């Protein structure tokens, strides 16, 4: 009754919705390691101050994990094609999006961390910026969730 | 001529013909207010925030343009994404639509979405309380929304432009300038007039004049304009909007 | 103080308190029913027994009621026309809200005697209250008085029988068992006119005690 | 003292908003019974009997307008008292 | 239904009222004509507003579109 | 009936309404943080004056988001190829427009933040630009709309 190809795009949005979201996190805690790394010097005792961009990385990564999982876990043998498309479009989606944010909040992150080093009251507003980016994440589980069912 | 007495009215206006909404214009008029009735307490206070500053600068605007929002939503129908409904509505009652063969089709209706022709002919009625509260919830609001904003936009800002350029007239005779006003704002005047009063007048008149029962052969405006704009003279696909049209 | 309750003003007023909050009170809660019989051609689908239910404030055209289409059994909802809520509502929130003001102005009459005559501008306040009272009270009554005469001519059942298609053809004796009872209408109607009455009475002789 | 009025204003601005409202959206949704153009949703899937219980459900919808403003009943309540703590 | 004359009617004749009006009885001071004006500006632009409104409700060619549970709705919501 | 292919075409749209137009705020934001670093030093009280420009780019992923799930609800398996066209169209224009936007306001945000911290009357001047790269943004959102009946 349909075709057995069928199954294609539906896997590969299980798959897409993951790698892309981890390159994401592989910039997020990187670069802004490179940028802690300048930081330490001056100032060693602000890598508290300093641990937020890695912890957004992080948090991006769960977001493209809970996607695939989901994702994944709807699988079957006889799935129809609009069940295919419908997957492999939210997890590209998700992934994408993941990839973006992920290069936003290193590249902030490397600013700030030393801009709080030479500045201290920069920090608390560093953070500020650190959360739109961590938004726009939400933004793309909002998606995929909207089209897991419907 | 200072511009001050007529921007002092129709920036108010003009925000609220882009503010179509009654809860927030409520809502800004109560940040207003309470900014304003303070006004003793915080010019005798010492302030930082700079952003509070402007706003402050500007809490007359800001009243201004909250009290027209309120009433350009109210007229909107549009508070907080709902109609105010008065409950004046008049255009679907079993018997009539039972009356106009159709009965027991939501059977099939359970999945589909089934439009109604409109005029089986007991059925009609304006509203005189700004727009009718049904398009809240159908499903096709989206078409003859943007049509009325489309016709909306457009005529506002001809007779806008209109009153922004007929005040040049007054300087001219006023610094005694005969060359610049004879052969000078009345050329500008007529073209302007002739081009886009011609607009206004007609798309009036396709407000007016073509009934529903009319809705086929009816015309588009826009082919009319471009039609006159290129000089084609076509004799089959669109009919002449009135008599003497050529 | 016994003289203010001897003056005349105070025994008038609390008597038209006490009509005003008998009237609206029943107008109010009302209900009640008639009983119609539909019969046809074929004996066994004849509905020897149907009842419609009415209330207040008279909103006829949500009242409908299923009956028999005499085909092959079948059977359709007889919409009863007619929209008379706006009168009714108007008059019965508003004379709450009147009802509301008596309770203040009593107050303001058993407690507040001292505010009263400090000034003699309390009566001044009263006196346009009632004035605005009982214009609304003669135009409220004039729309029930309207309003429940079209329920009137919408309680006759040769015009709900004529409303019902099938009711054409041959054999569809569609005929009426109880109609309903229009004693409550009338009397409600005329416990507001009395008080109209009263309380312009009362306006008169406010106007003649603020001097 | 404690809770000071700086941090708190927003909280009773909020407060009254949404007592207001959510008074509003339950008066509107019992007395009214939420005429279906100022409400899609409701809750059941099999509606093909009658009347009676599109109303009741209605009625049961609007009912949790209570503790829902109830909850700010007193949140503003407690929100004025640390306002007062001077 | 709602008939079209009388909104008209009523809607017209008060905010001419109100225009023509304004400024008699408007006391004479340092600031009156400002005033005026925006008086005179704001009867004009809400009036052709309201009127741009109503006129676009006039003669509807194509009725709304409805969902089956909204007409079983409002089957017996009212009327 | 109906081809089996059609269902393709109109999810890939909700997928770009969640991709491109979500990159271009990206953008922006990066853009911005590094310019608040150049200011934050020798100008210090004015970190939060500069709450601007972040928001300003955080709004064109609230458009997509907004696009995103009206293409979530109308989807349905009898789709025709129409519809499907319709709706690919509306969401290629939404993002390619939020794309731009993203673009301007980032650049136009560094050349903000840094005239700025030199000249405290270009302020508003640089505010006025920034609404003209916003409002470009809501030109692409229109058309989707307008994709949504004809």
């Amino acid at each position: 009754n349909n075709p057995e190809y069928s199954s294609f795009f539906g896997v590969m949005g299980a798959s897409s919705a993951m790698v892309f979201s981890a390159m994401g996190a592989a910039y997020g805690t990187a670069k802004s390691g490179t940028g802690i790394a300048a930081m330490s010097v001056m100032r060693p005792e602000l890598i508290m101050k300093s641990i937020i961009p890695v912890v957004m990385a992080g948090i991006i990564a769960i977001y493209g994990l809970v996607v695939a999982v989901l994702i994944a876990n709807s699988l079957t043998d006889g799935i129809t094609l609009y069940r295919s498309f419908l997957q492999l479009g939210a997890g590209l989606s998700v992934g994408l999006s993941g990839l973006a944010a992920g290069f936003a909040i290193g590249i902030v992150g490397d600013a700030g961390v030393r801009g709080t080093a030479q500045q201290p009251r920069l920090f608390v507003g560093m953070i500020l910026i650190l959360i739109f980016a961590e938004v726009l994440g939400l933004y793309g589980l909002i998606v995929a969730l909207i089209l897991s069912t419907k | 001529i200072n511009p001050a007495p007529y921007t002092v009215i129709t920036f108010p206006f003009l925000f609220a013909v882009m503010f179509g909404d009654f809860g927030h214009g409520i809502l800004m008029t109560l940040f207003a207010v309470w900014m304003v009735l303070r006004e003793s307490r915080i010019l005798s206070q010492k302030h930082e925030n700079e952003m509070f500053s402007m706003v402050f600068s500007g809490r007359y605007i800001i009243l201004l343009m909250g009290l027209f929002s309120i009433y350009t939503g109210l007229i909107y129908n549009d508070c907080f994404s709902k109609s105010l409904n008065i409950f004046g509505s008049s255009w679907s009652v079993r018997p009539m639509f039972t009356q106009g063969n159709w009965t027991e089709e939501t059977l099939l209706g359970s999945s589909v979405l089934q439009l109604n022709p409109a005029i089986p002919g007991v059925f009609g009625g304006p509203y005189p309380f700004g727009i009718d509260p049904i398009w809240n919830i159908a499903t096709n609001k989206l078409t003859f929304l943007n049509s009325f904003k489309m016709k909306m936009s457009v005529i506002l800002g001809i007779i806008h432009m209109l009153f922004g350029v007929s005040l040049s007239l007054f300087n001219h005779i006023y610094f005694k300038k005969p060359l610049n006003i004879y052969f000078g704002f009345i050329p500008e005047i007529i073209f302007m007039s002739s081009l886009f009063g011609y607009l206004v007048i007609l798309i009036f008149y396709k407000w007016t004049a073509y009934d529903a029962h009319s809705s086929r052969n009816a015309p588009s405006l826009l082919i009319h304009f471009i039609n006159m704009f290129l000089f084609s003279y076509p004799e089959s696909g669109n009919a002449m909007l009135y008599s003497g049209q050529k | 103080q016994f003289r203010v309750v001897k003056e005349p003003l105070g025994f008038v007023k609390v008597l038209q308190w006490v009509f005003a909050i008998f009237a609206f009170a029943t107008c109010g809660s009302y209900t009640g029913e008639l009983r119609l019989s539909v019969e046809c051609a074929n004996k066994t689908e004849s509905a020897l027994n149907i009842e419609v239910e009415f209330e207040y404030p008279f909103r006829l055209h949500q009242v409908y009621f299923d009956a028999p289409s005499c085909v092959k059994g079948g059977t359709t909802k007889i919409f009863l026309v007619g929209d008379y809520s706006s009168s009714a509502e108007f008059f019965v929130t508003v004379a709450v809200f009147a009802f509301l003001y008596s309770m203040g102005a009593l107050a303001t009459y058993i407690f507040l005697q001292n505010k009263y005559r400090e000034n003699n501008k309390g009566p001044m306040m009263d006196f346009l209250a009632t004035a605005v009272f009982a214009f609304m009270w003669l135009v409220s009554s004039s729309a029930w008085a309207k309003g429940l005469s079209d329920v009137k001519m919408a309680t006759d059942p040769e015009n709900i029988i004529k409303e019902m298609p099938m009711c054409r053809q041959t054999g569809n004796t569609c005929k009426e068992l109880r109609d309903p009872v229009t004693s409550g209408l009338n009397t409600s109607v005329v416990f507001g006119f009395l008080n109209l009455v009263l309380w312009v009475g009362n306006l008169w002789f406010v106007f003649k005690e603020t001097g | 003292l404690c809770c000071g009025p700086k941090l708190a204003a927003c909280g009773i601005v909020l407060s009254a908003w949404g007592v207001i409202m959510l008074i509003m959206l339950g008066i509107f949704f019992n007395v009214h019974s939420a005429v279906l153009i100022e409400d899609v949703p409701f809750t059941e899937k099999d509606f093909e009997n009658g009347p009676q219980n599109i109303y009741n459900l209605y009625e049961q919808v609007s009912y949790n307008c209570f503790i829902a403003a109830g909850l700010y009943l007193l949140l503003g309540g407690f929100s004025f008292c640390q306002v007062r703590l001077n | 239904a709602h008939s079209f004359a009388l909104p008209v009617i009523i809607f017209t004749t008060f905010w001419g009222l109100i225009g023509i009006a304004g400024p008699w009885f408007v006391p004479k001071g340092p600031n009156r004509g400002v005033i005026i004006t925006m008086l005179v500006a704001t009867a004009v632009c809400c009036y052709l507003f309201w009127l741009i409104a109503i006129l676009a409700q006039l003669n509807p060619l194509f009725g709304p579109q409805l969902k089956n549970e909204t007409i079983w709705y409002v089957r017996f919501l009212w009327e």
